[PDB]
Order: structure tokens, then C-alpha cells, then sequence
């Protein structure tokens, strides 16, 4: 948990296929109390943070598995 | 010579004769795309073998 | 970031280009596509297989041992066989040592009923394929288009005539010279009362 | 043989 | 497969291409040398009015006189478009490498002053490629000002491997006539056009590329008086493709077509050029040669790697190859991408 920075690090297009625009990846920048942390985590998740209003300034919750 | 003509013209035939494709399917369903399509594609990748799986989302054009 | 933007941006324009290329090339597809749609729909023996991609038997191949005394000698017979055993394969395989041996081809002609005219070229096609065929259809206009490239030219080296064509047009066969005359169900052909017989004598 | 050279360069993707 | 009547132009250095979308050949075909002084058609090559001088608006495959080319482009909207030049979209044909100023100002003049609701330009190889009918390829033109080997993959032109010789408009219009001066023979201006006129008159008669290295041949005779012309009308094609066969006349180093061909694809990047050998497209005015193609294509087999197709395009028995980039542009204004990626009149604005 923590104030989201949301920002997707451009990434080259699927080397297995063509080209284009891919994300291989989404950064996270959680902020807490403590401190900073960015989680890099997986793409797949890009839709769940769309579904939810999750602009940066928010605290989010988010789970591990 | 005529020879190889003959054998390419009798070859032309049989493969017109015998073509009595899913990729031009497919071809035709990307016709039918919009245009912003988001492709969701996840691929084995190595680090029986040691291996994962890797995640790649692909945009097609910068609106989405 | 500045340089991040600029290869961002070439990226972008590399991007529309390509995607401006796949749409033409689409297009361009759909239209060949159509285009092909609509078009389409005291015996020696040593033969050469050159040329010979179907594959033959074992007593195709002693029959057409046994049948080039022939062409080397001069000689004509009857080949009288139980069908079901491919004479139309074994008259295509002389037609290829023909050539494979010597290099005349000549312009050939083949005796067919109205029926079996697809059936020989489709054969025709399926063993030794390297070829030159030509169909007959249309007595009437159709023909004519086709008899604008044999005089000076040699279009095709064998022909698929039918036999209630040559009697219409014994006057344009008659003219141009032909090496091998195939007949094939001779049963037709019994009957001496019939005119077939003189007309296809002064071949 | 496509196929190994397209593995390939997913393993250069990784590595970089 | 909508159509808005779209006028697609060409300005080439021999000929200027236009017509309206949708045709399988160009309606517009003229010369493009501009003789002022003001008169851009062939009755311009044809009236011997007064003084005049013989230019053309391209020079070494670029703009240099906008007055010109705003001349050549009122008159086509005027006499061979016969319509109004506001109420029709334009898709302008730039040279292999157009760069930002001359597209910037040729988009200004024309939304200045045509007020051309839609206005959009793209390279002559993608063009040439998509009439082909293939993206990925490796286009060879062969123009009367340039000759070059654009690879294109996806239908975009590789500026990074692009090449050119100085194979242009002086092929043999100074080769020819001391060829021809062996045996005998308004303004200075005029009198270099018509002898280039003549001399691309017996090239498209007489000249003729052999198959192989310079050899004997025997002798062809041509009207201009008449004389018999021997093997000499095989000579000067020869250094098309080989420097060493020609070596009294071709200097000390020369990329020949093959040559380019080479060049323009070693310096491709990997993964693509297999697709460019497979995929070889020939453009230009100088293929129409006789002999040429063949010529070409059993030299590049020698020059190919193992393993490596060789299939170029068997279309040069066409005259429309010259016209391949014409036929493309009118082609392209037939899609859907013709109204989704495409530049609008508020777009600039
Ligand atoms: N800048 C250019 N880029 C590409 N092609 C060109 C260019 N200028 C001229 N061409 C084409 O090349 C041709 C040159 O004519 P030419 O080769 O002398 O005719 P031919 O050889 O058929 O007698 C012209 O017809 C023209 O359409």
C-alpha cells in the first residue's frame, strides 16, 4: 500500500512477433510513511488499475498472490 | 529451353487444378479490426528445460 | 527523456507508415484474392526417368520395355489390354523417353472420346506433368481463338482432339503435319461403313 | 530454423 | 473501398503523371521540362516561338524553382485536370528522400494557395512496392535524374541503406552523340533538349543491353537520313551494370546496378534481408531497355549468397513500370486508411 505513482516504462514490441508497442512491464511507486518503494510489477495487472480509479495521489491495496 | 518452359507451365496447371486459406481468414478478421486492438500474450521464456513464463501486452496505436 | 521522445517519435511515424502498408497490402490481397477466384474456379531395355515424377509399377515398366521396339523399328501394333492397368500412363511415359532419349517433340495428337477429355489432361497432368496440352472446345468460336498460334508457332506438342471434331474439320487438321496419331476404345471404329475411316486415312 | 533464431533473439531481450 | 476523387500527381524529371484515382494508367503524361523565356506541354516542346530556355523544376531529384513547379502545377489543374483545384484531395509524390523544408513548404504553398482540403505525401518506393503488390521488397529505380536501390520493409523506405550512382539523364545523351559523331553528325537550350529528345528516340529504337560481357554483334540501321549502326549500339548500355567491362569510358571505380543492389543490401540490418532478395522490384525508365532484366537477373545470381531466392518481378515486358509509382498513388486513394490515417484541412492549422 502506499500513494501510486503510476508510470509504464516503454518497452520494445513482443521480440517473438513484429513490432510495434508492447509494456513488459508497470511501475508502481508506492509511497508510505516510511519511505518510497516502486514495485515493478506485471503487465497484467495494467486492467484491474484502469477498472479502479487509481490516479496518482491515491492509496491503493494491493495483494501479493 | 522449352523444355524447362514446358515443365513450369504443366506444373502452373497441376497447382491450379489441384487448389480446387485460414491465414487470409485471418488476414481478413484483422481487416474487420477496428484498428485499437491491445493484445494480451504471454510467452515460456528460459531463464525437461528450467524456463518461465514471460508477459507482453502489445498497443496498437497510442490512443489506447 | 529528450532522446527517449525523439526515438518515440520515429517509432510513431515508423508505425503509421507500417500500418498504412498493411492496409494496402490487405486491399491489394482481397483484390488478388477475387481475381483468382473468378479465374480459377532380342529386347533391350534402358529407359530415362527424366522427367517421370509419377511413379510406375513393375509390369508398367516391362510393358514399356517391351513397346520400344516400336519406335526404334518402325513397327505398329495393337495394345489390347484388360483395363484398370493405366494405358494413358504408359503413352505418357513414351512421350517422355521420346524426348529423354532423343530431342524431337514434334507436334503429337490424341484421340479421345468426349467423356474421357478432361480425364486424359487431368492424367496427363498427374504423371510425367512437364508438358504442353491443349483442349477443344467450341467447334464454333471458341477454336478459332485457339488456331491463331499454331502455323508459325509451336505452342503445344501434344493435342487432346475429340472425334466428332475431326470430322467437321478435316480441312485444318489435314494441313499441319503430326508425328504420333493415338486412338484410343477402337470399338468406334469397327465399322467400315462408317466415314471416320477415310477421314482419318489421309492423316 | 526461423523458430530458433526468433528464440534467440527473446533470449538477447532478456539478457538486455 | 470508398473513392472521394482524388487527384494523384507525380512530378517526374521526363514526364509528369496525373490523373484521378481509381485508374489502372496515367490520364496526364507530358514532358516536364518547364521553356520559359512560359509554356509547360508539349505544344511548348513543339512551338519554336521566341528565345527560350529549356529547365526543368527538379534538379538532382529535388525542388529548386517553386515558380516553376507552381507553373506546371496551375497549368495541369487548369488544362488536364479541368477542374477546380478546392473540392479534391491531392496525394503528392516526393522524391526516395524528400526532407523537412521542401515538405513543409510544399504543404504551406499548397494550403496557402490551392486550399487543397486534403493534402498527403509518401516516398515513390512504397508506392511502387504497394503496386506491385508486396510490402516488403527491395525497389531498384532506374529515373531520368537518379537511379537507386531502396529497400523497403512494411512499406517504408530504410533510409539507412539507401545508395545512388550517377547513372541519371546523362546515361547517353552525351554517350550517344560522340557515338554517333564517329561516323557523322530557340536558344542553346532548346538545342540540348531536342538532341536529348533524339537521342532517348534512338535509345528507345536501337539500344540494346547484352547478356553478358562486351561482344561482337551484328549491325541495325535506324531513320533520325539513314545510317547502319554496328555493335556500338551495345557498348554504352555495358556500363550499367559492370565498371570493368567498360573501361575506357567509365572512370576508375562505378556502382553499377548490381553493384548498388549489393551495397543497398549489405547495409541492411539483419533479420530482413533475406526478405529483400526474395522480394527484388525494378522502376525507372532505363529498365525499359531491351535485354536489361535478363541481364540483370543472370548477374545477381552470381552475386548471391547460398541459399539466398533470387525472384524479381517479371513486369518490365509492361510499359507501365516507369508509371509503377503512378499506379500505386491512384490505388491508394481506394481504402479505409484513406480516411483514418490521412491529412485533414485543421490539421496544420
Ligand atoms: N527523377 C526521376 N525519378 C524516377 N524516375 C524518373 C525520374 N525522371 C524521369 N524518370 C522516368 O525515367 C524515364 C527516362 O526516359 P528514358 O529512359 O530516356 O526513355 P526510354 O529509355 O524509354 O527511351 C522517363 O520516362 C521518366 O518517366
Amino acid at each position: 500500500e502506499g500513494e501510486v505513482t503510476e508510470l509504464t516504462p516503454c518497452e520494445t514490441e513482443n521480440p517473438m512477433g513484429g513490432y510495434g508497442k508492447t509494456i513488459s512491464h508497470v511501475i508502481i511507486g508506492l509511497k508510505t510513511a516510511k519511505g518510497t518503494k516502486q514495485l515493478k510489477l506485471d503487465p497484467s495487472i495494467f486492467e484491474s488499475l484502469q477498472k479502479e480509479r487509481v490516479e496518482a495521489g491515491d492509496v491503493i491495496y494491493i495483494e501479493a498472490n | 529451353l522449352l523444355r524447362e518452359a514446358k515443365i513450369t507451365e504443366e506444373l502452373n496447371l497441376r497447382s491450379l487444378e489441384t487448389y480446387e486459406a485460414d491465414k487470409k481468414k485471418q488476414v481478413h478478421k484483422k481487416r474487420k479490426c477496428p484498428g485499437p486492438i491491445i493484445t494480451y500474450h504471454s510467452v515460456t521464456v528460459p531463464l525437461p528445460p528450467a524456463r518461465c513464463s514471460r508477459t507482453f501486452i502489445t498497443f496498437s496505436d497510442d490512443a489506447t | 527523456r529528450e532522446e527517449r521522445g525523439k526515438k518515440e517519435e520515429q517509432s510513431r511515424l515508423r508505425r503509421i507508415a507500417a500500418s498504412t502498408a498493411r492496409e494496402i497490402e490487405c486491399f491489394w490481397s482481397n483484390i488478388e484474392q477475387v481475381v483468382e477466384i473468378k479465374l480459377r474456379v532380342t529386347s533391350v531395355k534402358f529407359n530415362a526417368p527424366s522427367l517421370l515424377y509419377g511413379a510406375l509399377r513393375d509390369y508398367q515398366k516391362i510393358g514399356l520395355d517391351w513397346l520400344a521396339k516400336l519406335y526404334r523399328k518402325n513397327l505398329n501394333g495393337i495394345l489390347a489390354d484388360e483395363a484398370g492397368l493405366g494405358k494413358t500412363v504408359q503413352i505418357i511415359a513414351f512421350f517422355a523417353h521420346l524426348a529423354c532419349n532423343e530431342g524431337n517433340w514434334g507436334p503429337h495428337l490424341v484421340v479421345v472420346r468426349s467423356c474421357n477429355i478432361l480425364k486424359w489432361e487431368l492424367e496427363l497432368k498427374r504423371w510425367c506433368p512437364g508438358l504442353k496440352i491443349l483442349s477443344y472446345i467450341g467447334s464454333h468460336r471458341e477454336l478459332k481463338a485457339k488456331r491463331q498460334e499454331w502455323a508459325e508457332p509451336n505452342s503445344f506438342h501434344v493435342c487432346i482432339t475429340s472425334y466428332t471434331q475431326f470430322f467437321r474439320g478435316l480441312t485444318a487438321f489435314t494441313r499441319v503435319r503430326w508425328k504420333c496419331l493415338v486412338i484410343d476404345e477402337m470399338q468406334r471404329v469397327k465399322g467400315m461403313t462408317e466415314r471416320h475411316w477415310e477421314a482419318v486415312f489421309t492423316l | 530454423n526461423s523458430e530458433d533464431a526468433v528464440m534467440t533473439a527473446v533470449r538477447a531481450w532478456e539478457f538486455w | 473501398g470508398d473513392e472521394v476523387g482524388a487527384l494523384v500527381f507525380d512530378i517526374g524529371s521526363y514526364t509528369v503523371r496525373a490523373g484521378y484515382a481509381g485508374e489502372d494508367c496515367p490520364k496526364v503524361d507530358f514532358p516536364t521540362a518547364i521553356g520559359m523565356v512560359y509554356y509547360i506541354d508539349t505544344n511548348a516542346l513543339r512551338v519554336p516561338r521566341e528565345n527560350m530556355e529549356a529547365i526543368s523544376p527538379l534538379k538532382n531529384g529535388m525542388v529548386e524553382d517553386w515558380d516553376s513547379f507552381q507553373a506546371i502545377l496551375d497549368h495541369t489543374y487548369k488544362m488536364h485536370v479541368k477542374s477546380e483545384a478546392s473540392l479534391h484531395p491531392v496525394l503528392m509524390s516526393e522524391a526516395p528522400w524528400n526532407t523537412r523544408a521542401k515538405r513543409e513548404k510544399l504543404t504551406e504553398l499548397m494550403f496557402e494557395h490551392y486550399n487543397i482540403p486534403a493534402f498527403f505525401l509518401c516516398k515513390t518506393a512504397v508506392l511502387t512496392a504497394f503496386a506491385n503488390g508486396r510490402s516488403t521488397g527491395l525497389i531498384l529505380d532506374s529515373g531520368a535524374t537518379h537511379t537507386t536501390a531502396i529497400p523497403v520493409h512494411d512499406g517504408y523506405v530504410l533510409q539507412q541503406g539507401i545508395v545512388k550512382s550517377p547513372l541519371a539523364g546523362d546515361f547517353i545523351t552525351m554517350q550517344c552523340r560522340e557515338l554517333f559523331q564517329e561516323m557523322n553528325i530557340v536558344t542553346r537550350s532548346w538545342h540540348n533538349y531536342m538532341c536529348n529528345c533524339v537521342i532517348q528516340d534512338f535509345q528507345a529504337s536501337v539500344l540494346q543491353v547484352s547478356d553478358s560481357t562486351y561482344d561482337e554483334q551484328v549491325a541495325a540501321q535506324m531513320p533520325t537520313y539513314n545510317c547502319d549502326f554496328g555493335a556500338e549500339r551495345l557498348k554504352i548500355p555495358e556500363g550499367l551494370f559492370d565498371p570493368s567491362n567498360v573501361k575506357g569510358l567509365s572512370g576508375n571505380t562505378m556502382l553499377g546496378v548490381s553493384h548498388v543492389v549489393t551495397t543497398s543490401v549489405g547495409m541492411c540490418d539483419i533479420d530482413i534481408r533475406p526478405g529483400l532478395y526474395g522480394s527484388v522490384i525494378v522502376a525507372g525508365g532505363n529498365t525499359l531497355i531491351q535485354s536489361f532484366t535478363d541481364r540483370l537477373n543472370r548477374e545477381l545470381s552470381q552475386k548471391t549468397p547460398p541459399s539466398m531466392r533470387l525472384k524479381l518481378i517479371a513486369n518490365n515486358t509492361t510499359v507501365e513500370r516507369r508509371f509503377s509509382s503512378w499506379i500505386g498513388g491512384s490505388i491508394l486513394a481506394s481504402l479505409g486508411t484513406f480516411q483514418q490515417m490521412w491529412i485533414s484541412k485543421q490539421e496544420y492549422e
